[PDB]
């Protein structure tokens, strides 16, 4: 019944020096199902990324949402969408179905191209927007994450090394969850590239 | 009563023909014309500016050339305004798809929605059509390269080589002359250039006055790369083929 | 009872004319004129005051309006049709941009929504067109500085400067020749100043002249302070004392 | 050029509303009717033309009720009048459903007003045919009205309307200079009977039925309330003498 | 003139006149004849039928509304179906809602407002038919005309369609008389056969031809035609 | 086509006639008025022409009391004057119930001429053929006149005039205010006020007055009313012992 | 909540405590639950905060439009109004509005609105949950025609009692005196009232 | 509830489905299919609420036939059930949600690749090498996860399917009386006859 | 959540704390629970974190277009008269809870208004979870006449008490003042006593501590 505990997964975004970081679990299952052990829940439209946890249906649906969303927008105004501007467009967007939302739990992370300043953000399933210098979490391991950013962070840290921090958080807060895990996936970034690691972990 | 000031903007005349497509295929006549040429490596898309002077900002100008989507574009000849609303919504119609399917849309389902839009306006609602026309230049994993036009009536056909506007017969005719089954697109360029040339109501075919297109599948990526000439690209690309 | 014109009220003639909105434009060409010059770093855009009486109070009339906190409008037609667009021009930039994206809708968007307004009255069924023609100004963080021009019919292009209405063409000339791309404000604000003197028939002062900027941010009409990212609206109306002194300086 | 004058809601170059001048006309074609305001109320008459014997006596009434304190008299086209007496009832109700009093004489005056007003602003319903006399006694007195086919009522110390309209203005004249201190709602029952009488010379062709009613403060208790019997016979007498 | 101001019901002429009901008016007058009477206790009606060929039946001219009242037209025969519906529906209401029969005079003041929308309103269009209403309620007897003008009258008797003034001057002088007949059902009706025939030339009202109705005190409204109207030629 | 001369669509030479034959509808009564601000108040003077002695002198005006605050005299026929009342009262209401304060002269003139610019706009409204001239003491500006027109035009005046002597009002008090250089009359009193306008228009139009030839109606700080046939009369008195 | 409203010789006051409360919290203690609808028409207001304030920002408007339409409005008429929306609406709301005011003709006038959206007409009444407390004092202490002085008095007593058992009544004593002379806004201590 | 297993091997899906249909307390019909074929080379397997069931899947059926004709073209496999995944996640928030789990097998003439969608009631879609619906995955899972190899025959396919079938036959509580087996590869569509006994 | 509005001799000032919390966990350790109506009209909100800035978006949009389309400074009580109508249609759906104040031309005001949408006014206001632990001190410091001075004090201590005795409410305090002449201030993290001390071991692992299975790098333009 509770549609944010269905499927299961997590999301976490941080920042580092000129670089923000956001990695996810790919596991997707139907309570005790585990059903796919390929399931990521980062998509980017641009250089603009968000992840989802949630009710699997809905984070597919919402992608599909700002796909569509960022299409237009770029056709209308001949660039790019920004993560500040495309925060506020999922808060919004969020906010319009108030009273029946998607059970998501969206992270925004990216570079502003003009500024280069590193962003992330994470809502609530109505559009509360919660913007942070550190980090953002979200998923079944919630609590977990927290606990293990909370602990493990420490500003302006290097792409390099930010990765490994990313994802101890990540890794272990998962291990500790269990409709979360089955495989993880972390992206690094930065103004210029961008890169896509796969974590060996537990299986179980 | 009301139906005293009704023009009946769908009616046929005792010819068989609608009126009002045909006062608005006329008024399109008088707009500035816009070719688009096929070739077996690109597409090609050339517009004339209507309305210009020393004042008007060119860089940041595009009233004739309109990306639909990345795979898609069009050239407009008609009332630019009566243009963009089609242009909206066809943008969306190109997303829904998307939503729906996963896939992007193909050229000829682009084309017919927005038809079938302007039949329309002809056939029942009490309402003019709109003053447009458009040569759609797109690429698709179905057909590949493809042009077509649609204008008020809400007809659409294919064509290797084509145009809309003003001096269509002439361009047509100089289109049949020149053009070859086996093109390139630096080659479709020239002609379209050239073509605009000869049908030009004004004296010398500058790079202010013109908007130029292309869509190449370049052989080192994949992608299907939609290009639209910059000011500066349209002056050099004028100066190759020879006009200066 | 209720709108029974649910039919076209502009059609196509047989030479391929929309009557309607030729017209519109004749009334366009009877108004005052009205023009913008952009800068390097600014844009400017004047009118005349056509005070209908020396008993009217020429103050409480803005043919110079706000659309956003960087971006204004001036026109040149009938005033009323206008005044209307602005209402809908300024709930439109909320509805389908502030409120949506959190920013203000950058000068072509807006523009573009405007003409779309236009643009139906040109179509839709019970309605003339609108008899006006705008000028609107603004600046966005990535296009810059930017003029537009929009008419009845709906269509919109950018300016490096121009005029309408009246004196529309001698004005469109003298512009020509005083324009280059490495004007500075002020300049442009006189050349501004010039190029209205011309049109003006009467009396020439900040009390029948409406001139306004888009330029530099300015803090000190925000109102408010604390927060380093709003740094304040970029449009500016020219005071009648500022505008009378760049004209003691002809 | 012309034509002014075949859609309701043009102003001609004069700034006339011929449509609601024409609706003037159908009402002149009309019987007459007064009203003649009194010290404490109301009295309304109205001839009624005896198109035949055929037609029965005293049954065809013409004179309406609205609420329980107001009476309306209309000369024209009957229905129309008929139609704006329905929309003053709902009217009334609608205000005593709200605000428990009823409806207050001026208050359903604007009512009546602003409902034929309203039928001179669009092309798609055309003005009434009627004039109505009506009123009553409310909160505070006596009111007697008039309005006319383009929305326009003012009060009236007498008032008058239909074919005989002159004659009766000319005796309600009389009255108004004669007893500047008021009248008597029972003179004025008299008095309306002659007018009637009177106003009847000008259409002195076929037989009439005479209609009185009244509505005063101390005579019906400031209800609407028709005269008969008695006191009917007696204004019929007072008036057949008097017209030698 | 009249060209250019018949075109609708929602435009005066010059006089203050609307040619769209006047014209309404006509078809009525292109009817067949029908009369209507009353006396204290009874009202009749009787109406020539109207056939096409004399291998067709003669159009039925009188509807029964209610127990209690009933009518007759002249004129367009759908608008007289669509104005006796409602004014059947309108007296079932009253039935339903209150148990009380509908007055002729009410009934008359509904048509009278149902008519009226079609003469103020756009695209809509008079109704063309005039019909004679009888019935029996509280008060007596009683007799309406109705004409598409909106016009509704109580009289003691009358008649409508072509050559209606024939029986029209006819009980106007026979008044008298036929107010009189209290109690008489058939000599009424035998009053209204004889005003029927004022306003005959085609030829003499026979078995196929003849329509009579009559409502009353002790009687229902009903309707008599052909083979029983016999005795009264 | 032709038709342009009957529904509110433009012409060849970008003209509105049934704009235009609306203004001049509203000079169909014959009726002057006139409106001028104090120091503190503001005042309006209409004629008032009753010439049926069987009417009810009391139930003849074209000044409507819109809001505690806003007065509205109407230059036009009457059933349009009553009909753009009503809406003006209802806007007036309206306002006050959703923002909070008392809607403001300009702002009621306003959304009044917005109203209009709309029938100059769609076919099926006809313009009304009044121009309104809405006055009070605006809480945030001071005395006010705020009028409008049939073309949707509407504007604020130091003081104005309208009916078919407009022009002979108007150059009369242009005068006045050039001499005295200042934007209102410089009286403390409503009463001086109200003696200064009629004494301007008599003036201007040559005309002496009676008291059942005028209607006047002032604003002050937080109420606006009419004056009584007697009011009037000791303004009219005032008058004629300085004239 | 505890009001009042009572008519005397020369018009009616109006009385009212100053507790709004969620749950035992005093959300406020020096609330105005008496509120113009008209110049000479207030209300007392019991019930739902929200609701209240709602019906009779309504009541207002009303009551203006009225006013600018058909001139000064009757008690009656402000009562028919509140009724209206009381009645229509009574599975939404949660209100019980004490109605008063002063006229020329009518002298002072009080209707009382309960929960049914029911209208009563009476020479004074109570209402809101300290009111149950006073029933038998008012209805003891209570006579026509008093005077100003007298009738502030047995509202002061009244609702000093009222305070004094209902833990949902407390604060200061509002009062507002509506007569011929106008209207006269009164306030009465905790330190004065509760020795009484 | 019923049986809906899909395997997707190196040229085919083979989509196998339980033949019973029961209510209350008997068995209605032992031969049910519980299948519809979407597109020449799209089969889609269905399970779920009664009625809802079969409706759905027609309904599908329609759409895809119609769009096959307006463009004289078969979508692909992945086309399909992108539109069908919208078609569940829309009716999920409808008033009577469609109760309907599906299995889509297709293979992709373009591509030359077999595939199998998996997508629930609720419009939850996902791409995979076998799948099932119901309590039958809770067996079968498992046994593939240790059973199959993406290189497998369509033979090979078969017979690991008969694996699956026979452990779901040893422990599942009710009886579903089979399944049919359906192969969708480049040649189309065909149905294993002979799987009661091969 | 904890907020509060004190009205001073010549204006008024609201403060709020910067906590927000999905249950017992802190989502935001520094959120911004004061909202810019209009330029010299704020509100504190507490209750549904995005109802109390969609409501106050919302209506200051509807605000920003009443100032234009009036020519005048927006009113506090339209801002008052707005919210609270629109709260009341949802019948306390939107869970905003809020203090609104702020200069107009016609002075200063304080109201507040609760969800179900009735208002009211006071000189001291506080509403949150932190609601008793401000009131207390608010009705044990208050007296008329404050000085802009005693006020942001006075409300900066409120606030402290809510952030020291209510596990709802936490972080920093946020202060707007809002003086009658003087462009609005807003002192954002106006007091800031909860700064986490120094960690005791730095976690930065060694590179190379995760293991990782393939690599790939990623396309972000068109
Ligand atoms: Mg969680
Ligand atoms: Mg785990
Ligand atoms: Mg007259
Ligand atoms: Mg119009
Ligand atoms: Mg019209
Ligand atoms: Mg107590």
């Amino acid at each position: 019944s509770d549609p944010s505990s269905i499927n299961g997964g997590i999301v976490v975004a941080m920042t580092g020096k000129d670089c923000v970081a956001i990695a996810c679990d790919l596991r997707l299952g139907s309570q005790s199902l585990g059903v796919s052990n390929k399931f990521e829940k980062i998509f980017h439209y641009g250089h603009v990324f968000l992840g989802i946890t949630g009710l699997a249906t809905d984070v597919t649906t919402l992608n599909e949402m700002f796909r569509y969303k960022t299409n237009l927008y770029k056709l209308k105004e001949e660039r790019a969408i920004e993560p500040e501007t495309f925060t506020q467009l999922v808060s919004s967007s969020l906010y319009e179905r108030r009273f029946g939302p998607y059970f998501v739990g969206p992270v925004v992370a990216g570079i502003n191209s003009k500024s280069g300043k590193p962003f992330i953000a994470g809502f609530d399933l109505i559009g509360c927007i919660d913007e942070a210098k550190d980090f953002i979490v979200s998923g079944t391991a919630s609590d977990q994450l927290f606990g293990m950013c909370e602990s493990l962070y420490e500003p302006n840290l290097e792409p390099e090394d930010l990765f490994e921090t990313i994802s101890q958080a990540l890794l272990n807060a998962a291990d500790r969850d269990a409709l979360s895990g089955w495989g993880a996936v972390v992206y690094i970034i930065k103004k210029d590239e961008v890169v896509k690691r796969y974590l060996k972990m537990r299986q179980d | 009563g009301s139906r005293r000031y009704d023009s009946r903007t769908t009616i046929f005349s005792p010819e068989g023909r609608l009126y009002q497509v045909e006062y608005a295929l006329e008024s399109i006549s008088h707009a500035g014309t816009a070719i688009g040429i096929m070739a077996s490596d690109g597409i090609v898309l050339a517009a004339e500016r209507k309305v210009t002077s020393t004042l008007l900002e060119q860089d940041t100008s595009t009233e004739k050339l309109y990306k639909l989507n990345d795979k898609i574009a069009v050239a407009v000849a008609g009332l630019t305004a009566d243009a963009e609303i089609l242009i909206n919504t066809a943008r969306i119609h190109a997303q829904n798809y998307l939503k729906t399917y996963n896939e992007d849309i193909p050229v000829e389902i682009l084309v017919r929605r927005l038809s079938d839009i302007k039949q329309g306006y002809t056939q029942h609602g009490g309402l003019r059509p709109f003053g447009v026309s458009f040569i759609y230049a797109g690429y698709d994993d179905r057909y590949g390269y493809q042009l077509y036009t649609s204008n008020p009536s809400g007809n659409y056909t294919g064509w290797k080589a084509i145009s809309v506007g003003a001096n269509t017969s002439a361009a047509q005719t100089l289109l049949q002359m020149d053009y070859k089954d086996d093109m390139k697109v630096d080659d479709a360029i020239e002609l379209a250039l050239k073509t605009l040339s000869k049908t030009t109501d004004s004296s010398a075919l500058t790079y202010d006055r013109l908007e130029f297109a292309t869509i190449r599948k370049g052989a080192n990526d994949g992608e299907v790369y939609q290009k639209i000439f910059k000011p500066q690209e349209i002056k050099d690309i004028l100066v190759k083929t020879g006009i200066t | 009872m209720t709108d029974r014109y649910s039919f076209s009220l502009t059609t196509f003639s047989p030479s391929g004319k929309l009557g309607q909105i030729d017209y519109a434009l004749t009334a366009v060409k009877q108004g005052v004129t009205s023009l913008g010059i952009k800068a390097t770093n600014g844009v400017v855009i004047a009118t005349e005051k056509k005070s209908s009486s020396p008993l009217a109070m020429s103050e409480t009339l803005s043919k110079v309006s706000l659309l956003t906190p960087d971006i204004g409008a001036v026109y040149s037609g009938m005033g009323p049709d206008y005044r209307v667009l602005v209402d809908k021009s300024r709930k439109v930039a909320h509805t389908s941009y502030k409120r949506i994206y959190g920013e203000y809708p950058p000068t072509k968007l807006l523009v573009s929504e405007v003409a779309k307004i236009m643009q139906e009255a040109t179509q839709s069924g019970g309605v003339r067109p609108f008899g006006v023609s705008l000028l609107i100004a603004g600046h966005d963080e990535f296009n810059g500085f930017s003029l537009y021009q929009v008419d009845p019919s709906g269509s919109y292009f950018p300016w490096k400067a121009t005029a309408i209405g009246k004196g529309s063409v001698a004005a469109k000339t003298f512009l020509e020749k005083r324009w280059n791309d490495e004007l500075e404000l002020e300049d442009a604000i006189h050349i501004a100043l010039l190029t209205l003197k011309e049109s003006v028939e009467g009396e020439f002062n900040g009390d029948t002249i409406e001139l306004a900027i888009i330029g530099d941010e300015n803090p000190d009409l925000l109102g408010y302070t604390g927060i380093p990212t709003d740094k304040g609206p970029r449009f500016r109306k020219l005071t009648s004392q500022e505008i009378n002194d760049r004209l003691e300086a002809l | 050029g012309t034509g002014y004058d075949l859609s309701n809601s043009v102003f001609s170059p004069d700034g006339r509303n011929f449509q609601v001048e024409y609706a003037v006309k159908a009402v002149e074609n009309g019987t007459t009717s007064i009203g003649i305001k009194c010290n404490d109320g109301v009295v309304f008459a109205v001839e009624k033309l005896i198109t035949s014997k055929l037609l029965v006596p005293q049954k065809n009434v013409k004179i309406q009720v609205v609420d329980r304190h107001i009476g309306c008299v209309y000369s024209g086209l009957i229905p129309d009048g008929r139609h704006l007496v329905n929309r003053g009832r709902e009217e009334a109700a609608s205000f005593k459903k709200l605000y428990k009093t009823p409806i207050p004489i001026p208050a359903f005056a604007d009512r009546l007003g602003q409902y034929v007003q309203a039928h001179t602003l669009y092309n798609s319903v055309r003005p009434f045919g009627v004039s109505t006399i009506f009123g009553g006694v409310d909160k505070n007195g006596a009111h007697l009205y008039m309005l006319e086919p383009s929305g326009s009522y003012w009060g009236y110390k007498g008032a008058a309307t239909g074919k005989g309209r002159q004659s009766a203005k000319a005796e309600l004249e009389k009255l108004v200079d004669h007893h500047p201190e008021g009248l008597s709602a029972r003179e004025a029952v008299k008095q309306a009977a002659k007018i009637i009488y009177l106003a009847h010379e000008d259409n002195k062709e076929k037989d009439f039925e005479l209609e009185i009613s009244w509505c005063s403060l101390s005579e019906t208790n400031g209800l609407h309330k028709f005269v008969k019997g008695d006191l009917l016979q007696e204004a019929i007498d007072f008036a057949q003498k008097e017209i030698n | 003139f009249r060209n250019n101001y018949d075109g609708d019901t929602v435009t005066f002429s010059p006089t203050g006149r609307l040619f769209q009901v006047e014209y309404a008016l006509e078809a009525i007058k292109q009817g067949s004849v029908t009369v209507g009477l009353r006396s204290n206790t009874h009202a009749v009606l009787v109406a020539l039928k109207r056939n096409a060929d004399e291998l067709s039946s003669y159009q039925k001219k009188i509807i029964k509304c209610d127990e209690h009242m009933g009518l007759s037209l002249a004129g367009l025969a759908p608008d007289a179906r669509v104005l006796s519906n409602y004014l059947r529906q309108q007296c079932n209401y009253s039935s339903l809602v209150f148990n009380r029969k509908l007055a002729v005079e009410r009934a008359g003041h509904l048509l009278c407002d149902k008519a009226q929308k079609n003469t103020q309103s756009y695209g809509g269009r008079p109704y063309g038919v005039g019909l004679l209403i009888i019935g029996y309620d509280k008060s007596g007897a009683h007799l309406l005309e109705f004409q598409p003008s909106g016009n509704v009258t109580e009289l003691y008797g009358t008649a409508i369609g072509a050559r209606s003034q024939g029986a029209k001057t006819y009980l106007e002088r026979t008044l008298d008389t036929f107010i009189k007949i209290d109690g008489n059902p058939d000599e009424l009706i035998k009053a209204g056969v004889e005003a029927i025939s004022q306003s005959l030339r085609d030829e003499s009202l026979t078995v196929d031809n003849l329509s009579i109705a009559i409502v009353g005190k002790d009687t229902p409204f009903t309707i008599y035609d052909g083979e029983a109207v016999a005795k009264y030629i | 086509a032709g038709y342009d001369r009957h529904i509110t669509i433009f012409s060849p030479e970008g003209r509105l006639y049934q704009v235009e034959y609306a203004f001049k509808a509203t000079n169909q009564t014959n009726i002057n008025s006139l409106a001028v601000r104090g120091k503190d108040c503001t005042v309006v003077i209409s004629q008032k022409k009753v010439p049926d002695k069987l009417l009810d002198p009391t139930t003849v005006s074209y000044i409507f009391c819109i809001s505690r605050t806003i007065g509205m005299v109407v230059n036009g026929p009457i059933p349009d004057a009553r009909n753009a009342a009503l809406r003006a009262k209802a806007e007036a209401a309206e306002f006050r119930y959703k923002y909070g304060y008392d809607m403001p002269c300009d702002v009621l003139a306003k959304r009044m001429a917005n109203l209009s610019q709309i029938y100059t706009q769609r076919a099926y409204m006809r313009p009304l053929g009044v121009i309104l001239t809405f006055v009070s003491v605006d809480e945030e500006l001071g005395p006010s006149i705020y009028k409008t027109d049939p073309a949707g035009y509407y504007v604020g005046y130091k003081a104005t005039a309208t009916g078919p002597k407009q022009q002979e009002i108007t150059t009369n008090l242009e005068n006045h205010f050039k001499k005295s250089k200042i934007d209102h009359i410089n009286e403390e009193s409503w009463e001086k006020v109200v003696e200064f306008a009629i004494t301007h228009m008599i003036d201007a139009l040559g005309t002496e007055f009676s008291k059942n030839d005028l209607e006047v109606g002032v604003a002050t700080k937080d109420k606006f009313f009419t004056l009584s046939a007697e009011n009037i009369e000791e303004r009219l008195v005032a008058i004629a012992e300085q004239d | 909540t505890s009001i009042m409203a009572v008519t005397f010789k020369d018009g009616v006051i109006l009385g009212a405590d100053s507790r709004t409360t969620t749950g035992a919290y005093i959300a406020n203690r020096v609330t105005d639950k008496l509120t113009r609808v008209h110049d000479k028409i207030w209300c007392c207001r019991s019930g739902s905060a929200a609701d209240t304030q709602a019906i009779a920002d309504i009541v207002q408007y009303h009551l203006e439009l009225y006013t600018s339409q058909y001139g000064t409005p009757s008690t009656e008429t402000a009562a028919s109004v509140f009724k209206e929306l009381c009645y229509e609406n009574k599975d939404n709301l949660t209100a019980g509005i004490i109605v008063a005011g002063y006229d020329d003709k009518n002298k002072g006038e009080v209707y009382t609105i309960p929960l049914g959206g029911s209208v009563h007409k009476l020479p004074y009444a109570i209402a809101g949950s300290g009111s149950t407390f006073i029933y038998g004092y008012c209805d003891k202490n209570f006579r026509e025609n008093m005077s100003k002085e007298e009738t502030v008095d047995f509202i002061k007593h009244s609702l000093s009692q009222a305070i004094k058992w209902d833990g949902s009544s407390g604060g200061v004593i509002r009062m507002v005196v509506l007569t011929a002379a106008g209207v006269e806004r009164l306030i009465f201590y905790p330190d004065e009232y509760e020795q009484l | 509830m019923d049986i809906i297993l899909g395997i997707r091997v190196q040229d085919s899906v083979i989509l196998a489905s339980s033949k019973a249909v029961t209510r209350g307390i008997s068995v209605l019909k032992d031969s049910d299919d519980k299948t519809r074929q979407l597109s020449p080379h799209t089969l889609m397997s269905f399970a779920g609420e009664a009625g809802d069931t079969v409706q759905f899947a027609e309904y599908i059926q329609a759409n895809i036939q119609l769009y096959s004709i307006r463009e004289d073209y078969e979508l692909s496999p992945q086309a399909v059930s992108s539109f069908v995944r919208q078609e569940l996640a829309k009716s999920i928030r409808s008033r009577r949600p469609y109760q309907v789990n599906v299995l889509i097998g297709g293979y992709d003439k373009k591509k030359n690749k077999p595939e199998l969608y998996q997508i629930d009631y609720l419009g939850t879609k996902v791409e995979l090498p076998y799948g099932a619906h119901g309590y039958s995955g809770f067996y079968t899972f498992s046994l593939l996860d240790h059973h199959y190899r993406p290189d497998m025959t369509t033979e090979e396919g078969l017979d690991l399917l008969k694996l699956c079938v026979q452990e779901l036959e040893k422990r599942m509580p009710m009886d579903f009386k089979g399944v049919i087996v359906k192969i969708v590869d480049k040649d189309g569509i065909r149905q294993v006859d002979d799987f009661q006994a091969q | 959540t904890t907020i509060v509005g004190v009205k001073f001799n010549n204006g008024v000032v609201i403060a709020a704390d910067t906590r927000s919390t999905q249950g017992p966990i802190v989502a935001d350790k520094n959120c911004a629970k004061l909202h810019r109506i209009s330029p010299k009209i704020w509100c504190a909100g507490a209750g549904t974190a995005a109802d109390t800035e969609a409501v106050t978006q919302l209506i200051g949009s509807n605000i920003e277009l009443h100032s234009l389309y009036t020519s005048r400074e927006p009113r506090v009580v339209s801002a008052l008269q707005m919210l609270k109508q629109h709260l009341f249609k949802y019948q306390g759906h939107i869970g905003a809870y809020l203090i609104v104040a702020g200069v107009d031309p016609t002075g200063s005001h304080l109201f507040s208004i609760h969800a179900h949408g009735s208002t009211d006014v006071g000189y001291y206001l506080s509403l949150g979870s932190g609601s008793l632990a401000a009131m207390a001190v608010l009705e044990s410091h208050w007296k008329q006449d404050l000085t802009k001075e005693e006020a942001i004090k006075l409300a900066s201590d409120a606030i402290q008490a809510g952030i020291w005795n209510d596990l709802g409410s936490g972080s920093n305090v946020d202060v707007c003042v809002m003086e009658i002449g003087k462009d609005a201030e807003y002192l954002r993290n106006y007091l800031t006593p909860n700064v986490r001390e120094e960690k005791q071991k730095s976690y930065k692992f060694p590179r190379g501590t995760t293991a990782v299975l393939k690599e790939s790098i990623v396309n972000i333009c068109d």
